[PDB]
RNA sequence: ACGGAAGGGCACCACCAGGAGUGGAGCCUGCGGCUUAAUUUGACGGGGAAACUCACCAGGUCCAGACACAAUAAGGAUUGACAGAUUGAGAGCUCUUUCUUGAUUUUGUGGGUGGUGGUGCAUGGCCGUUCUUAGUUGGUGGAGUGAUUUGUCUGCU
């Protein structure tokens, strides 16, 4: 009997949510107890970037930006369903974590 | 010193990446910077 | 496992290596090469963190305090591996000169360099940058003429690339006393790259051979045609039949004319 | 003189296995020099 | 160990990009596609898409070790923590004649035979195969002669 | 091409109406200038900053030459472990030892090793700029021997 919280970080949103759909589904379709898929706010990380590259011309400025969306959702399982589930929901762009204690 | 093209000069010493500002604008696409706005 | 005062001593003297760049090196790290295991302990200093000072007094000090199979395993786990990552970490990808000379200072041991520095360097992804180096370290040092044929029969039966072929070069340039089987394995080495026509090439027979093996076996030619045998000069004559250069090939069969059976 | 060296150079990681195998000792206090204890002290009082 | 969340995912991207820099400066004459590195407990997988593997796998396999060594001297892996896969020409695992060769040599040694023959598949399919059939047909130390067939995943007959 | 013929835009790096000012003051900071043994240097240099960064000064140190070649050398050419002499500002530096020595030669010559020698030619190419393309192009057709022309225009938009 394991009480597990696990965490997901993504920039591409599609990936992320096809990731946690599938954890939603896959979970509650082999009847577990669960707190749905919770959403962190998008943090959106820019850097101020001058115009200016060669000295040529006054100084204005630009900005580039990152999106960094953030999930979470609450399971209680045993070890091979979380160990079997982690191995397959592995994905690139996405970023899983599962942590086991609930201090 | 900038890890990619022997400069002294440019040097975005912060987190650690250590690229000066003319590679790091390149290597920005690889790195996971796009443009946004 | 170690003790705990080896272990705080030497991680206070790898802080120490870390820095270090005049005077006189601790009182630890002298004593090191006297240890009979000196390599338990010289991993507690921490060895890739040492300054490039460091890396060539330690040269110094352990190449010229330890024996040849000590000297090597110094050079090949320590020497070769920083050598190695600062040419590949440095960003004009160049090499210290603290570093080289410590090069410079493993090859006054040339069995301890060659099977500890070179071999390994060769045989693990020797770039043409790490052997423009290291073939400018060979080429500046001087090497006994039995070490330099041994290295030399050594880097001839190594698979053909332009790196190895600038070290062979080298090698014969130095114009030594060879051994009649180190002059054999070269021109076995020189052999193996002309077409047989009876059914039994290898890829040498037939690729693109660059200006450094014509040069190679221009200077062999040049200081060994009097040492070959009549049949090995018909084989290198042959050689220079099939794979000769347009300005080489005639003065290397020339050179090989020109010489009198052994 | 060559056939000697030349097993040495060309065989150099056997070798090196073959004198590992032979010759290899766990770190050992007393096996060193008795006098080098009395320089990790001597080094450790500045 | 340990860096900041931000630090550490703009560092893996930092991580991917060099290693495919390096990747698609070194094996350029051997159809470099692309890579992929995957994080695990215990080592870290860099799997090689590249459209010539007989050459990245060259003898005695010595061109991948070269290359690990490479990707861990630089980036300073412990020894054995980093490990190089291959995936496109030389994957053993899609050649039918080295595993009519490996069943044979699963019969021969001693084995099972719905194991040799479902460790096979099995091994085909993992090495990215479209499908795979495998066919046992003999005596299988019986008196009557009897024919197996093991398919498992897509195939075209005709 | 060019106009400083005229005509339109269409604009707070233009003007109106203002608003806040700056220029006057002290202090800061950058540039010039002078001064300096040096006051590193470019035209913001991520150029923030007592060591570092230093690229500039006053001195003290190392380490040189691949090699070739001629003498020496083993009854010594000279390389390594140390302790005191040291020793000036700090290190080295040398010679008396206990010692390793043990040809790595010491010294003198030459074309170039060394190119961890930089400048140039060709070739491939990556980053920085421009006509920063924001009205051009060419294709058939017509006119002209031709440069050229028409398209690409009276109108109106
Ligand atoms: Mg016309
Ligand atoms: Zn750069």
């Amino acid at each position: 009997i394991i009480k597990i919280r696990i965490t997901l970080t993504s920039t591409k949103v599609k990936q992320l949510e096809n990731v946690s759909s599938n954890i939603v589904k896959n979970a509650e379709q082999h009847n577990l107890v669960k707190k749905g898929p919770v959403r962190l706010p998008t943090k959106v990380l820019k850097i101020s970037t001058r115009k200016t590259p060669n000295g040529e011309g006054s100084k204005t400025w630009e900005t580039y930006e990152m999106r960094i969306h953030k999930r979470y959702i609450d399971l209680e399982a045993p070890v091979q369903i979380v160990k079997r589930i982690t191995q397959i929901t592995i994905e690139p762009g996405v970023d899983v974590e599962v942590v086991v204690a609930s201090n | 010193q900038c890890r990619v093209c022997s400069s002294h000069t440019g040097l975005i010493r912060k987190y650690g990446l250590n690229i000066c500002r003319q590679c790091f604008r390149e290597k920005a696409n690889d790195i996971g910077f796009n443009k946004f706005r | 496992a170690l003790p705990e005062k080896v272990i705080k001593a030497y991680t206070t003297v790898g802080s120490i290596l870390k820095t270090w760049t005049h005077g006189k090196l601790p009182k630890l790290f002298k004593v090191i090469p006297s240890l009979r295991n000196w390599q338990d302990v010289i991993y507690v200093t921490n060895p890739e963190e040492w300054s490039p000072h460091v890396v060539y007094e330690a040269t110094k000090l352990f190449v010229s305090n330890l024996t040849a199979k000590e000297s090597q395993k110094f050079i090949n786990l320590i020497l070769l591996e920083r050598f190695r990552d600062n040419i590949e970490t440095s960003e004009d990808h160049s090499l210290n000169y603290h570093i080289y000379r410590a090069v410079k200072k493993s090859l006054y041991k040339p069995s301890a360099f060659f099977k500890g520095f070179l071999f390994p360097l060769v045989e693990t992804g020797c770039n043409v940058r790490e052997a423009t180096i290291a073939g400018s370290v060979l080429a500046k040092v001087s090497v006994p003429a039995l070490h330099s044929s041994a290295a030399l029969s050594y880097l001839l039966r190594l698979p053909f690339s332009p790196p190895t072929t600038v070290f062979i070069k080298i090698l014969l340039d130095k114009k030594y006393a060879l051994p009649y089987q180190t002059v054999d394995d070269c021109v076995y080495y020189f052999m193996r790259f002309r077409i047989l026509d009876d059914g039994s090439n290898g890829e040498d027979a037939t690729r693109v051979l660059p200006v450094i093996w014509h040069k190679a076996f221009l200077t062999f030619a040049q200081r060994y045609k009097n040492d070959i045998t009549q049949d090995q000069r018909d084989f290198l004559l042959e050689t220079v039949r099939q794979r000769g250069h347009k300005d080489i090939g005639p003065e290397i069969r020339r050179e090989l004319l020109a010489g009198a059976s052994r | 003189q060559y056939d000697q060296i030349i097993n040495g150079y060309e065989n150099y990681e056997e070798e090196l296995e073959e004198d590992e195998e032979q010759n290899y000792q766990p770190f050992d206090m007393s096996a060193e020099r008795s006098d080098f204890e009395s320089m990790l002290d001597d080094f450790l009082d500045n | 160990a340990l860096i900041s969340k931000k630090r550490k995912l703009v560092a893996d991207g930092v991580f991917y990009a060099e290693l495919n820099e390096f990747f698609t400066r070194e094996l350029a004459e051997e159809g470099y596609s692309g890579v992929e590195v995957r994080v695990t407990p215990t080592k870290t997988e860099v799997i090689i898409r590249a459209t010539r593997t007989q050459d990245v796998l060259g003898e005695n396999g010595r061109r991948i070790n070269e290359l690990t060594l490479l990707v861990q001297k630089r980036f300073k892996y412990a020894p054995g923590t980093i490990v190089l896969y291959a995936e496109r020409v030389q994957d053993r695992g899609l050649s039918a004649v080295a595993q009519a060769e490996s069943m044979k040599f699963k019969l021969l040694n001693g084995l099972a035979i719905r194991r040799a023959a479902y460790g096979v598949v099995r091994y085909v399919m993992e090495s990215g195969a479209k499908g795979c059939e495998v066919v046992v047909s003999g005596k299988l130390r019986a008196a009557r002669a009897k024919a197996m067939k093991f398919a498992d995943g897509f195939l075209i007959h005709s």
